[PDB]
């Protein structure tokens, strides 16, 4: 009701409805450490919060007090907990609370407590109907907001809403093929539905990725996905891949490609391939290409990788 | 800023 | 440029003193701010500029001790601050009941950590009560929550639990098998570690995961050599000049520690480019007020001031103690802890 910035706002110490409650002050002893200075209004709201909290008063006035405490500091996890306690005690309309939290999160999309609160509400209502759209909006002011993606995966998993995610992913990847969060989301969807064992799917994916790589050859995310879905089956078990990559080298070269090649070669040496000594050289030759000219910042690393390959296959 | 809590 | 060491000492000093109402959102995490400042001074070898005794009393006043009836064991540990209004009590008298007073895993961690840094011997810490509280926080999947009343759960708290067990030198505080399971399951297809299974691998969670395993002394036992090589690759790929927390994300000073420390634990930080990293970290140094920011020409804070310094430490900056990459305290302090543990064992 009465807003904290309303011209007619009144301190709780001056409110009749609160006359019976004795405010409880905070005290950091003789020598306070990392003490935050608070305004009259701030200290007032919280001195009463402590009072109500201390008495576990499940009142309607307490519920309203939390709104103010949250406005002053939405990072106070205790306030949110108590608010949830009250939500139940007073049997408040949860659909209304959903609107409340939706607004709060928009204003503070990087606050841990607000996302946790929304998740609890959705569990209570067992209603995920407005989640995917809400998250999409938040992802609009920050397509990489870890909190948003985390909440999104929870909803999708908990209420089995996979039907449209792969499409959502395809759309976001078009908006920014470099968004590592979306590539992860893609893998999340697929591995939780069809899986990658269906050679039809694996092929579709490897093809899809090579296409994205051709559009923006310098994109760690795309390369990581490609290697990710194949590294466990065995990179060397895909003869046509090695050559298709070697063909890109001329026009679509990048340290990512070179690295991929080094990894392919190492998988071969790993599986006692033909031309052990010859392959190892192709690898080493690349490691050096990386160190000396392709990925110089990691020069010492690549050289370290090379020395490791030599002392392992000679 | 990096809010970790 | 150069490291304005004294400027940074003053910065941490001010942090321990008073903060602008602008930092009100850190109220319940004040103990972690204290940690950044104290451990920060420790790292700069300037703990003398503060009154170790006063601060130790303040810290102990944040411990949630078991009540007479010991009916609140599952809620013991440390508070982030005195925000609940409980009367100041430096762990002198028994616990005073309160419907909503409980510890917070990150505060119990930073609390103990601070006490050790300040030279206290943890004699006033109800080790068993804390461990009891810790256990109560672990979930079926092995991860942890921050408070018994409930909260989100992820790798951040797994690291906190690990640090607590390690410092109290007692792993009864967790079901290590389940914790390790959680850590493994968080590894992504790109080989980094995420906050939880299926999530995007991230520099922060990777540090938390690897560091936890190292603290348990099971790194080699949990990940295969092939696996560790893949993890190393993912980490080393985070360096652009400074370090970012995720592929295609801008660098941020604090990752010079998050990722840097991971690389150090994996014994390959030595192969990173020191100069570009150091240069970036310094570019975020506030030459006027002191401390560091996440990005250059940006306001500094305790977190980035501390982690920027620890990042410099990883490369043995002239004038900065060596930071213990897994425990997040100076090696000097990690040692005083070794002695402390020996003491007990008698
Ligand atoms: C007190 C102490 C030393 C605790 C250690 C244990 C913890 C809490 C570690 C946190 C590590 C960490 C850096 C987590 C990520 C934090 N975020 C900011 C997450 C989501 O927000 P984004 O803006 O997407 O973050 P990002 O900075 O990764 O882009
Ligand atoms: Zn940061």
């Amino acid at each position: 009701f009465l807003s904290l910035d309303s011209p007619t706002y009144v301190l709780y110490r001056d409110r009749a409805e609160w006359a019976d409650i004795d405010p409880v002050p905070q005290n950091d002893g003789p020598s306070p450490v990392v003490q935050i200075i608070y305004s009259e209004k701030f200290r007032d709201v919280y001195d009463y919060f402590r009072a109500v909290l201390q008495r576990d008063e499940r009142s309607e006035r307490a519920f309203k007090l939390t709104r103010d405490a949250i406005e002053l500091n939405a990072a106070n996890y205790t306030v949110w907990h108590f608010r949830r306690v009250l939500l139940r005690s007073l049997q408040k309309d949860l659909q209304e609370e959903m609107n409340y939290i939706i607004a709060i999160i928009e204003e503070q999309p990087k606050n841990y407590q607000v996302w946790h609160h929304r998740r609890v509400l959705v569990e209570w209502l067992k209603d995920p109907s407005q989640e995917l759209e809400f998250i999409a909006d938040i992802l609009n002011q920050d397509a990489k907001n870890y909190h948003a993606w985390q909440h999104r995966q929870w909803v999708i998993q908990e209420f089995r809403l996979w039907d449209n995610e792969l499409q959502y992913v395809d759309q976001l990847l078009k908006e920014d093929v470099r968004n590592n969060s979306v590539w992860n989301q893609r893998h999340f969807v697929i591995s939780n539905t069809t899986g990658y064992s269906d050679r039809a799917v694996l092929e579709r994916e490897v093809q899809y990725t090579l296409e994205m790589i051709k559009l923006v050859p310098h994109n760690e995310s795309a390369w990581n996905y490609l290697k990710g879905i194949l590294q466990d089956r065995g990179l060397s078990r895909y003869p046509n891949l090695l050559n298709q990559l070697l063909d890109l080298q001329p026009s679509h070269s990048s340290p990512y490609l070179i690295a991929f090649l080094v990894d392919i070669y190492e998988d071969m040496l790993e599986n006692q391939c033909d031309n052990k000594e010859d392959i190892l050289n192709k690898a080493l030759e690349l490691c050096e290409i990386l160190a000396k000219e392709k990925d110089t910042i990691r020069k010492e690393y690549w050289r370290y990788i090379g020395r490791s390959l030599q002392s392992k296959h000679s | 800023k990096c809010v970790i809590f | 440029l150069d490291f304005l060491r004294d400027r940074h000492v003053r910065f941490f000093q001010r942090c321990l003193q008073v903060l602008p109402e602008r930092y009100s959102s850190l109220e319940t995490s004040r103990l972690t701010i204290a940690f950044f400042a104290l451990s920060g001074l420790d790292m700069l070898d300037s703990l003398d500029v503060v009154n170790k005794d006063d601060i130790i009393e303040w810290i102990y006043s944040l411990q949630v001790l078991p009540t007479e009836d010991r009916s609140n064991l599952d809620r013991c540990g440390f508070r982030g601050s005195s925000y609940l209004g409980i009367p100041f009590n430096p762990s002198k008298n028994p616990g005073t009941a309160h419907p909503y007073d409980s510890g917070h895993i990150a505060m119990t961690y930073t609390g103990l950590s601070c006490l050790i840094i300040l030279g206290d011997d943890l004699s006033r810490v109800d080790k068993e009560a804390c461990l009891a509280g810790l256990r109560a926080l672990q979930l079926e999947d092995g991860s942890f929550c921050a408070v018994p009343e409930g909260s989100e759960n992820d790798m951040r708290f797994v690291y906190c639990a690990s640090c607590i067990c390690y410092m109290l030198n007692n792993w009864s505080g967790m079901d290590m098998k389940k914790a390790i399971s959680y850590i493994r399951r968080s590894m992504s297809y790109d080989n980094g570690l995420a906050q939880g299974a299926g999530l995007e691998s991230h520099g922060g969670s990777t540090f938390c995961g690897i560091a936890s395993l190292c603290l348990m002394g099971k790194l080699e036992e949990v990940f295969s050599e092939k696996e560790l090589n893949r993890i190393k690759r993912w980490c080393i790929m985070r360096q652009q000049n400074g370090y970012h927390g995720r592929p295609n994300k801008p660098v941020d000073t604090c990752y010079s520690f998050w990722v840097g420390a991971t690389l150090k634990l994996l014994k390959i930080f030595q192969y990173t480019n020191f100069e570009k990293n150091r240069n970036y970290i310094l570019s975020t140094q506030d030459r006027l007020v002191g401390g560091f920011a996440k990005w250059p020409d940006s306001h500094p804070d305790a977190l980035h001031a501390y982690f920027g310094i620890c990042g410099l430490s990883l490369m043995e900056e002239s004038g900065i103690c060596k930071v213990h990459p897994a425990l997040n305290v100076s090696t000097r302090t990690s040692e005083r802890l070794r002695d402390l543990h020996q003491s007990w064992k008698t």
